[PDB]
């Protein structure tokens, strides 16, 4: 008593020991523990067969933090174990992750589920990416400089039914119109040489479309053809409606018809 | 009821240019897009025709007064 | 004395704070530098309770560091001689009785106590009793006293209390 | 020479504003209440986590309306500003009590005109 | 970053010039 440096009452079952297994005797590794114990580590710790040394050891040694199971530091002998669990429609995604790899995983999901990755630049930053439409996301950069407080961080469910979930319910419904494409991703000029020959067919009705940018997401492509000149009208879609010529519309169906009554100007 | 000239001046170029640059050196947030450079004089540069430098010149005046120039309110000469 | 005081503070700010959370990162800053601490002009103050306005950031030349004189609200803590002010006895000893005046303490010695207050050290609780045991004046009692002498030390506050004023003890 | 018991005070404190011991209890429990209903907030210092007790041992009143009416029936009264919190936060049962224990007040008002403004702090007591 | 501010982007319209008659396509209602 005193002169052992330590007892079997002290180190329990249950709790992690960490055991100095550094040499084998003929298996297992027969160490020092931390409190003087002479640690022999057993078949639930040291697992050595005569033919290889622990595995979850070192390489020129044993040694680790282990489950204790055994208290025989009087007895020389430390049941430590080697093994790590003996010391024990619009869905929202979580992550942690960078661009590249995740830009593999979020086109197999449908339009409207949400992931939820880190940012990539500065510190204590997440970015709402969200499907737009194939191939193209709009990776919300919040502060896309979405400034929002410090208390709405430890709940991250209502930043995307205030902010995302409106805005892909507004941005589908422009994905089935009755004059929709994609023109390669929204190609500038891909989409110049299409109203040119659309308007030969029919030179008294004149076509109008809708495209959205696949480098710029979030912007859309408003195009028509007043005179032999193709003019290209862009239109940015928010969280509460969208921005044309900085009026902000309450639904989608006054955008339209807002539109219909515009483009006759002479400009 | 700003009377100063409306141009930046070389020295003031310089030392805004220099300055900028110690604070890009001290890991400062960029303003501007960087093509791919690390040099803290040329983002300095870069940053100065975007017109994007975040510093305002205090010009004093001879009788005491002073006047506060943004780097894009006034005119930048080279 | 709890008082409230506008004072001021000019504060060194790093280039890597720069960006759209900077003049927050300017409260963060003052918020954990002037709180609750003592000074031989305007003594012990509590808390900033908010910051009036930023004076534009003077950057410094030759290193990247800008100083921001920012006008702040303080609620202030500074005793003066000879006032009257309530607090809690704390220890009961032979040597003197401690009391707490909020951040700061106090202490009586049997010399400012008169000699009908006696001492109590034969019980488990040391109080100071009288011959009659009627008035009772032990430890955690909002005992009054009066503030005779002033004292900081190192940014700290140490008064002296007594009991000669008649009308001092409990309510 | 600072003695507040003849009312000499730098010029620093002069234009200074009294605080009552009720009113700051106030002050400092919502500044607990702002950051600790703030998310992702830091510890307080171990000075403000050992003062807000202090004023709350002697509550004379929680009432927003009573930290106002102590302070508005001694104003319309020519006493000074330092006399302000001495006489509010003791409450001295009588002008005589406030007189003993004040040496300001001795000579200073009529003991019944003194002692209606401290029965009138009475008053507001809880 | 890789990836800048998108939706902080400012849309500049097109001025034009074309003094047409008025022979277009007519509104619709809203619902």
């Amino acid at each position: 008593n005193m002169l052992t440096k330590e007892t079997p009452e002290t180190f329990y079952i249950g709790k992690l020991i960490i055991c100095n297994v550094t040499g084998i005797a003929h298996i297992g590794v027969k160490t020092r523990l931390d409190n003087g114990v002479t640690g022999f580590i057993p078949t639930k710790f040291l697992s050595d067969k005569v033919v290889k040394r622990p595995e979850e050891r070192v390489k020129v040694g044993m040694t680790v933090h282990c489950r204790i199971m055994k208290i025989d530091i009087e007895k020389f002998s430390a049941d430590l174990t080697c093994r790590t669990s003996d010391l024990m429609i619009a869905h929202p995604s979580f992550h942690n992750i960078n661009f590249k790899q995740a830009e593999k995983m979020m086109e197999t999901m449908d339009q409207g589920d949400v992931i939820i990755r880190p940012s990539s630049k500065g510190e204590n930053h997440l970015t709402v990416t969200w499907k737009v439409s194939d191939g193209i996301y709009q990776h919300v950069d919040v502060r896309a400089t979405l400034w929002i407080n410090s208390e709405e961080f430890e709940d991250l469910d209502e930043i995307v039914a205030r902010y995302v979930q409106p805005m892909a319910s507004f941005a589908r419904d422009l994905l089935n119109h009755k004059y929709y494409q994609d023109c390669s991703g929204g190609d500038r000029k891909k989409l110049e040489e299409l109203l040119i020959k659309t308007k030969k067919e029919k030179p008294t009705f004149i076509p109008y479309f809708i495209c959205a940018c696949k480098e710029l997401p979030g912007k859309f492509l408003l195009g028509y053809q007043p005179r032999g000149k193709p003019r290209i009208e862009y239109v940015t879609v928010t969280p509460e409606g969208f921005r044309y010529r900085g009026q902000i519309f309450p639904t989608v169906n006054g955008l339209f018809r807002w539109f219909k009554d515009h483009y006759q100007d002479p400009v | 009821k700003r009377i100063t000239t409306p141009y930046m001046t070389k020295y003031e170029r310089a030392r805004v240019l220099g300055t900028r640059a110690l604070q890009i050196a001290m890991c400062a947030p960029v303003m501007v897009e960087l093509e791919g450079e690390t040099d803290p004089l040329l983002i300095a540069m870069k940053e100065l025709k975007a017109r994007k430098i975040p510093i305002i010149i205090r010009r004093y005046l001879p009788d005491g007064s002073y006047e506060d120039w943004g780097v894009d309110e006034l005119i930048i000469s080279d | 004395m709890f008082y409230h005081i506008s004072l001021e503070h000019e504060i060194l700010l790093h280039p890597r704070y720069f960006g759209p959370n900077l003049l927050n990162t300017v409260k963060q800053k003052l918020f954990t530098e002037v709180e609750g601490t003592c000074t031989g002009k305007y003594g012990f103050v509590i808390a900033v309770t908010t910051i009036d306005n930023i004076g534009a950031g003077v950057i410094q030349p030759g290193r990247g560091f800008v100083l921001y004189p920012v006008k702040y609200k303080a609620i202030v803590f500074r005793p003066f001689k000879g006032e009257v002010v309530d607090a809690v006895v704390t220890q009961v000893n032979k040597v003197g009785l401690f009391t707490e005046i909020g951040p700061m303490s106090c202490f009586i010695s049997r010399h400012s106590i008169p000699s009908e207050m006696e001492f109590d050290p034969n019980s488990n609780p040391p109080c100071y009793k009288t011959m009659d045991e009627d008035i009772v004046i032990q430890q955690d009692d909002e005992i009054r006293l009066k503030i005779v002498g002033t004292r900081v030390d190192k940014n700290d506050i140490f008064a002296i209390g007594s009991l000669m004023d008649d009308y001092l003890g409990l309510v | 020479e600072e003695d507040a018991s003849q009312l000499i005070f730098p010029k620093e404190f002069e234009t200074a504003e009294t605080l009552l011991n009720s009113e700051v209890h106030m002050l400092l429990e919502h500044r607990k209440q702002q950051n600790e209903s703030a998310e992702d907030e830091q510890e307080l210092s171990e000075v403000f986590m050992k003062t807000l007790n202090y004023t709350a041992r002697f509550s004379r009143f929680k009432n927003r309306e009573t930290i106002a009416s102590v302070r508005s029936l001694l104003l319309q009264k020519k006493l000074h500003k330092f006399e302000l919190a001495c006489l509010a936060n003791l409450c001295p049962e009588t002008a005589e009590e406030s007189k003993a224990l004040i040496p300001s007040l001795e000579g200073r008002f009529e003991d019944e005109e003194l002692q209606q403004i401290l029965d009138d702090i009475q008053t507001k007591r809880s | 970053g890789a990836t800048p501010a998108y939706g902080a982007w400012s849309p500049s319209v097109g001025s034009g010039m074309t003094p047409g008659a008025a022979g277009f396509s007519p509104s619709a209602a809203s619902d």
